[PDB]
């Protein structure tokens, strides 16, 4: 079984956003499905839950009055949607099954409150026993960008380091590969961003 | 509702012992104690539920007592660095509710290994200037960064990021220095300097 919610939004303060969780396989009735916040650096917040089948719903104190939970057998889906959204609901939102203790979590939804706008990012490449080379991912926004190497015929010696939050209100990223200095000539290095709440793409390639 | 200790940390084998306390209400009157692990950069697992119950190595256990509860795990191993989380149901309130969490940190002091990218040729061509200090394989997380051109420390455009931490138990770090073309020029050398535990890295790049 697998739970698959909705992509990262972006919302200004006061909208409504409304996150997905649909099934892969099982019985999704008859279990329950929880929503639970998790604001950066913050821990785990039960919001809700709801069983389907019955379609009844139970919603914690906290979030009363502003989140509603629904459930769709037929296409197996569950639904949160939160409305009069503020700069402090800004945090990743998980769906969690559970037979009626949560077993199978979602990959989590980024939901995005500030008065900000999209951007796609600015790649430009940072050239060189061992030799170092890299890709910046500059100016961007919201969070999170995605970087891999030849596609990802390239592991050895990457490492992504975390981002960020210019005082342009925009991110920054790196991603460096140490590789032999030998092969610099030869084999060629493409770094592949990968920006999906401003849908961009770009295959960098890094040369001396 | 539920309270955890911030952080406890032991040496590879040992054993670690979370706690997880409440009143009469949650933990006490029967309701079960779950604990979940959550891997940085990732979604929440179920660890223990029942109270002593695993989906999940045999090293990790659970038991509960009065109105506490507590998550062993035997032979500590560096995947076991994570965030752990007790949910518990609480009566009064009426709903799941977890704990602070407690990050189990897997322990020998490390020096950071630091790498200095200049700006790029695209980038000067594009009205901007980045300098690039990526810190690598340093613990603890404490570390400083400074930057200097030509000696004089640069405060204006400097944008670092708090240690984080590294899929082998390590932290790494970044730091930026924004400039205009024109500036990058006009000084002969800049640097950065990454102090960790009294010692301190310095890389130099110049135009």
């Amino acid at each position: 079984v697998q739970l698959v919610q909705s992509g990262a939004e972006v919302k200004k303060p006061g909208s409504s956003v409304k996150v997905s969780c649909k099934a892969s396989g099982g019985t999704f009735s008859s279990y329950a499905i929880s929503w639970v916040r998790q604001a950066p650096g913050q821990g785990l917040e039960w919001m809700g839950g709801i069983i389907p089948i019955f379609g009844t719903a139970n919603y914690a104190q906290k979030f009363q009055g502003r989140v509603t939970i629904t459930a769709d057998e037929s296409t197996s889906t569950a639904y949160m949607e939160l409305s009069s959204l503020r700069s402090e609901d800004t945090a990743v939102y998980y769906c969690a099954r559970s037979q009626v203790g949560m077993d199978v979590w979602g990959q989590g939804t980024m939901v995005t409150v500030s008065s900000a706008s999209t951007k796609g990012p600015s790649v430009f490449p940072l050239a060189p026993g061992t030799a170092a080379l890299g890709c910046l991912v500059k100016d961007y926004f919201p969070e999170p960008v995605t970087v891999s190497w030849n596609s990802g015929a390239l592991t050895s010696g990457v490492h992504t380091f975390p981002a960020v939050l210019q005082s342009s209100g925009l991110y920054s990223l790196s991603s460096v590969v140490t590789v032999p200095s030998s092969s610099l000539g030869t084999q060629t290095y493409i770094c592949n961003v990968n920006h999906k709440p401003s849908n961009t793409k770009v295959d960098k390639k890094v040369e001396p | 509702v539920l309270t955890q200790p911030p952080s406890v940390s032991g040496a590879p084998g040992q054993r670690v012992t979370i706690s997880c306390t409440g009143g009469n209400s949650n933990i006490g009157a029967g309701y079960h104690v779950h604990w979940y692990q959550q891997l940085p950069g990732a979604a929440p697992k179920l660890l223990i539920y029942g109270d002593t119950n695993r989906p999940v190595p045999d090293r990790f256990s659970g038991s509960q007592s009065g109105t506490s509860a507590s998550l062993a795990i035997t032979g500590l191993q560096a995947d076991d660095e994570a965030d752990y989380y007790c949910q518990s149901y609480d009566r009064s309130r009426g709903g799941w509710f977890f704990g602070g969490g407690t990050q189990l940190t897997v322990l020998p002091k490390a020096a950071p290994s630091v790498t200095l990218f200049p700006p790029s040729s695209e980038e000067l061509q594009a009205n901007k200037a980045t300098l690039v200090c990526l810190v690598s394989d340093f613990y603890p997380g404490a570390v400083t960064v400074a930057w200097k051109a030509d000696g004089s420390p640069v405060k204006v455009g400097v944008e670092t990021t708090k240690p984080s931490k590294q899929s082998n138990n390590k932290y790494a770090a970044s730091s930026y220095l924004s400039l205009t073309p024109e500036q990058w020029k006009s000084h002969r050398s800049y640097s950065c300097r990454v102090t960790h535990e009294g010692s301190t890295v310095e890389k130099t790049v110049a135009p």
